[PDB]
């Protein structure tokens, strides 16, 4: 479904931080006692509205909030960690699921590199 | 139903459930990302009387947290010292493990009073409180958050100053709440909504250079009488 | 393996709560400030022993007690929430954990619609 | 090894981990269900003697929680406030979180001591309290619970009334145990573990309005001289 | 990437603990209220450096401190339990993740069985 | 980016994460283990002076702890009771559900004294305290541990005496710091880092067996003048 960002303003540009994952440090950085403190583990990025594509993440977070509120209405966990591995979970599944039927529309299994195989072999067994 | 977006077209979209793209892919969990992003961008009013005012007191209800990896630096955060008029707390002191938003140019740091007619305080819009890289529905006492929301994506596959600006309120989270900017412990502003952070400093810097600070041991209070950020007595 | 009620009563009819998942709710009921109390965030329904399958539910429950309360035994975590998840893991490691043997028991590719289109490919080309 | 309900010719069965069944579609994990059972409609008796003779005390084991999604409206559930005879308390609180059991037709809420020889109390048949969407393998104090049992299941592809019954008890947790049904807080019935819910309930409604109740400062005890749910003095 | 231990020495025996799973235990040793206290519930083994196995182990143990403390300084998760969950969804995510072609080299799919059974097949056509 | 063992070649190697092995079958969760291996086994020091020289306090830091389901049975583990001088508590209680280390010949148990410049205590070489199958990157008060490191596998398809030693220090966490192996509440002996576990324990039964304890109400220190484990006054 097309995202229709349908606020009063969009910020256009995208000022960020996160972490640097994975790191490899420099040195003994990444030993806990000699590292960074909470406030130095951040990394930045800026980042432009190239194809839209900031102020769709602006509206999409806020569609998203709906489902994702009544999703913790029901869960009973008090820090919810399991998304992003779920959502990959039903990923796997929605793909593999079930039986994979090659040439269905729901089957992500290319038999055209081995066709040509079996194809070239008829061919000379033919000729 | 949690929706989850994806780049198709060179436009993000959302995934569609009920069908399956097997040209998308997602060789690791890697690929995947949960992400804040903050109501300010989206040109709410974010001075403290309109801001507070799309906070409110509830009971009944278990305050939740949620994670996200990726925030956006805030021009406003929030820290909220409440009690009731007889001293109890109004807010409950973060949990371990749950710090401040990291990136804030003015942190308005709200101290005072009201009825606090709940257990906890939630976002009456349905967002979040972003905490560092955690989303929780409720506010913790002192402890800097920027009002935002989360969304969650596939990738495809292939400095920093903040100043603290420090107001007294009184009947907090109701109608008619009444907000000072503190200039020190005896000198105060009356509160407009129309006031900028950058107004506030100003007016802070120059009341402290012409000598508009109280020199009684009482409160002096002034009052004053005369576009989204990225793009008593009297005086004048 | 069967499951055999090996109990001195079973209730055939379940009357239960659960959560509604998803919710799309009516108007702001989604926003917590807004919406229902712990209290009411619960569906119900009423379920009849069609295929034996609520008695059979009581003693599935009743014998799946001892792998549990090992497992609690074992894990470190005070409060478990990962459990359906590592189960939908191991169903797909099960499935595409090792190489994929067509026609072999343990792959789950079904090759016969693509069969028939080499087949007919085939009467083609001898024709 | 922890067993998985699936439905095969038209009746439930655990499922063979060491056998694969192409033919089971498992499209998303929402397919998969975690389950609670209530010991109640297994034919269980639910009076409080008999339940309560099913728990005990130990020391040495950390208490364990599993969470599950969807349980059974209870006929019967109990809320304890056990102390020692010192007067410490016998059962932790609940931890955040942890909310009562949301479907109890009767709430046996007992109240009393007992030596409570161990750290926490457990199931001697090895089920679980069941909670709000937790099941825990401890009683926590004053917390309503479900006797009952889990399971996990994969689904195939394609008003509330709740009355609390008061009880005193003395020498809770052993062999000689003694309770009181409670209808006001100086008059008690000597309680009997033939008595069902709903004769307590008659029995409280006739004691008020035939007088029955004391009359004095001191407590006044009565004793009595005279299926499963879903299919001193003297009085007579 | 070979590993090559380089610490001053190596125990090149393995007394270790761990919980078995899953148990299957005798009678009602299972149940929380009669089993063993925490103190009681490990087995025990002893391993030989077979292969190179143990000191492989201990360098092994050595060279991941530097990433998992990366990781751990980036989570917000106060008790981390999901690392190997997640190493199984990748595992997965990097065989299934895409439309897997076969004969390709990140197509884990065998189609050799299956290839004998159409060419027997091709033969007695031709016959 | 988190390393994974696997045998391949009679020989075990880290996973290349941008290589795919078909000929890999993972068809299990059981099939991955994660686990911990004791400092003591690389051949480190494990003398009280020597062992708590790698570890130091640290503010700032939030600390961290991972699951291991396996661990090495130790020869040393050590247990500490530290306080300011002012008697406040230097390490934090253990968190719920942290037990210690569950197998450890000696416990090295050191009570006493330090500045404690920091919130908390941290291997200075970056290595985990290993407890009850979880790491942490911190020292918890009273918590038998045993530093070490984690691994992750994944693995083909196909009695117990424990001896608490007690020491007192001053000093603790600098370079400064002095230790007293304690004989009984009156006798210790001058600590040195040659001093082995075997070699403490008969000392100890040598003072008890000659009358060499304090026979005053006052403290009697003694003074003694004269390959891996696997493998005042005076006094001689
Ligand atoms: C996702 O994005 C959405 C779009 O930005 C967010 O929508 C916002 O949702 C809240 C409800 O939760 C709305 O709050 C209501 O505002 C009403 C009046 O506000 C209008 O006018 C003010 C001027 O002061 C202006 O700031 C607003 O932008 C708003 O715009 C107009 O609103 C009218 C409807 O009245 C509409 O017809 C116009 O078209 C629209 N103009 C446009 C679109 O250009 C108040 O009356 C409401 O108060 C009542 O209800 C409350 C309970 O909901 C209660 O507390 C009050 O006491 C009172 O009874 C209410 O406050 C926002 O207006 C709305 N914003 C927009 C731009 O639509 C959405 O919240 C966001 N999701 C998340 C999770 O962040
Ligand atoms: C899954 O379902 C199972 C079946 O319902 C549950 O089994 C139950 O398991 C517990 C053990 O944990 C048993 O408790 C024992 O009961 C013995 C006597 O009880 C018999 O008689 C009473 C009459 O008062 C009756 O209510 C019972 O139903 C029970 O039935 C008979 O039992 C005898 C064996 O003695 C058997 O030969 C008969 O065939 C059987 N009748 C039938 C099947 O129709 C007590 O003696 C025991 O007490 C001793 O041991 C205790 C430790 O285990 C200790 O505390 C005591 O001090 C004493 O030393 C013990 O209490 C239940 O009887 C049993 N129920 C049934 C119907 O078999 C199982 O618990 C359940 N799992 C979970 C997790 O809920
Ligand atoms: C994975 O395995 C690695 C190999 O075992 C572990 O490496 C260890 O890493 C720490 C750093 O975190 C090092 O600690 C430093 O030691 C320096 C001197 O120690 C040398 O000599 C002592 C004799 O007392 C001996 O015990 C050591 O084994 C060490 O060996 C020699 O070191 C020199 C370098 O100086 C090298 O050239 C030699 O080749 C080597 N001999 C060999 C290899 O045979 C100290 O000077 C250091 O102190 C300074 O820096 C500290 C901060 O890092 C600071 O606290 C101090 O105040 C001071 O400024 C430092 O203590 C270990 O030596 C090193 N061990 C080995 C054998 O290399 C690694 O820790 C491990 N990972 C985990 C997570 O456990
Ligand atoms: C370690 C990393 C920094 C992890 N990364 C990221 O965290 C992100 C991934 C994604 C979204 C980001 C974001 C969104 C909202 C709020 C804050 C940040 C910006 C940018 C980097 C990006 C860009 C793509 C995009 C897709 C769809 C909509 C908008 C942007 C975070 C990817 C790169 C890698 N180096
Ligand atoms: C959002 C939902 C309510 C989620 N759902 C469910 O929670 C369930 C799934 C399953 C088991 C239920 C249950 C079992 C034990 C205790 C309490 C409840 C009853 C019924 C609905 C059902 C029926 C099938 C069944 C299979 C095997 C044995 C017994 C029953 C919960 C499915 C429908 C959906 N609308
Ligand atoms: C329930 C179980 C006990 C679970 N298991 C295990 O926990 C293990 C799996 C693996 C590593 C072990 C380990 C490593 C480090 C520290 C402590 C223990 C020793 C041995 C049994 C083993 C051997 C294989 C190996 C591979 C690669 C390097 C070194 C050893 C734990 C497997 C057998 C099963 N019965
Ligand atoms: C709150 O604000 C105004 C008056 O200031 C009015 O519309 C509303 O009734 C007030 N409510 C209360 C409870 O004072
Ligand atoms: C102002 O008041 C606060 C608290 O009331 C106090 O902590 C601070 O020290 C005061 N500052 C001065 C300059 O008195
Ligand atoms: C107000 O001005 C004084 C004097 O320059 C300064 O010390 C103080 O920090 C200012 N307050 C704020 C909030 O910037
Ligand atoms: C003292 O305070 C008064 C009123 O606030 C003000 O007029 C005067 O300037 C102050 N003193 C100085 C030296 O500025
Ligand atoms: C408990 O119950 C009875 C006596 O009431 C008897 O069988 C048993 O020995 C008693 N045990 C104790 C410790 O009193
Ligand atoms: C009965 O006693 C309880 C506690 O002992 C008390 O809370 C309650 O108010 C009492 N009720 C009456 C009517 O006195
Ligand atoms: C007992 O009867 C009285 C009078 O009808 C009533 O108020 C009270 O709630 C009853 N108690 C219970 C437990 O129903
Ligand atoms: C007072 O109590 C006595 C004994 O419980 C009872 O006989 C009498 O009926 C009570 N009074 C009234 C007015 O019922
Ligand atoms: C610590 O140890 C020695 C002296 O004992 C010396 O190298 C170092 O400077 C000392 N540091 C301090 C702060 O005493
Ligand atoms: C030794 O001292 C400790 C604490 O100072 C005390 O607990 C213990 O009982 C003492 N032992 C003797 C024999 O006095
Ligand atoms: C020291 O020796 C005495 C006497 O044999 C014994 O009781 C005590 O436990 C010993 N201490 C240790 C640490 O073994
Ligand atoms: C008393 O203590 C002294 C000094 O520690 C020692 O020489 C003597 O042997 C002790 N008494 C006995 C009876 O051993």
């Amino acid at each position: 479904e097309a995202i229709v960002n349908a606020q009063p303003k969009c910020n256009p540009n995208l000022h960020y931080w996160t972490t640097q994952d994975e790191g490899a440090a420099i040195g003994l950085a990444w030993i806990p006692y000699f590292g960074p403190a909470a406030e130095g583990i951040y990394i930045e990025g800026l980042m432009h509205n190239q194809d839209g594509l900031i102020c769709g993440l602006r509206q999409l977070a806020n569609e998203t909030t709906q489902a994702l509120q009544l999703f913790l209405r029901a869960t009973t966990e008090l820090r919810t960690f399991s998304i992003l591995n779920r959502k990959a979970i039903d990923f796997l599944l929605q793909r593999w699921g079930g039986t994979c039927h090659i040439l269905g529309p729901d089957c992500c299994i290319e038999p055209a590199d081995w066709t040509k195989n079996i194809t070239d072999k008829i061919d000379q067994i033919i000729h | 139903s949690i929706p989850l977006g994806v780049i198709h077209n060179s436009a993000l979209q959302v995934s569609d459930v009920d069908k399956l793209v097997c040209r998308d892919k997602l060789s690791s969990t890697n690929q995947l990302r949960s992400v804040g992003l903050n109501l300010e961008g989206n040109g709410v009013a974010t001075d403290v009387p309109s801001a507070t005012k799309r906070w409110g007191f509830r009971s009944g209800v278990p305050p939740k947290v949620v994670n996200y990896e990726a925030g956006e630096w805030a021009e406003n955060c929030y820290n909220l010292e409440i009690k009731k008029p007889d001293g109890s707390e109004c807010l409950p002191a973060a949990p371990d493990g749950i710090r401040g938003f990291p990136r804030c140019r003015y942190v308005h740091k709200v101290s005072g009073t009201g009825p606090c007619a709940g257990d906890f305080a939630f976002h009456k819009e349905g967002a979040f409180f972003l905490y560092d890289r955690l989303a929780s529905t409720v506010i913790y006492r002192g402890t800097t958050f920027a009002e935002g929301v989360v969304a969650f994506l596939i990738l495809p596959q292939a400095g920093y100053y903040s100043t603290t600006i420090r107001y007294q309120a009184t009947g907090f989270g109701t109608n008619e709440t009444e907000y000072l900017f503190e200039v020190d412990n005896l000198t105060y502003v009356q509160l407009e909504s129309r006031f900028t952070p950058q107004f506030l400093l100003q007016l802070n810097e120059t009341i402290y250079t012409s000598g508009k600070r109280s020199n009684t041991t009482g409160k002096l209070i002034w009052k004053v009488n005369p576009w989204a950020f990225w793009e008593x007595x009297x005086x004048x």
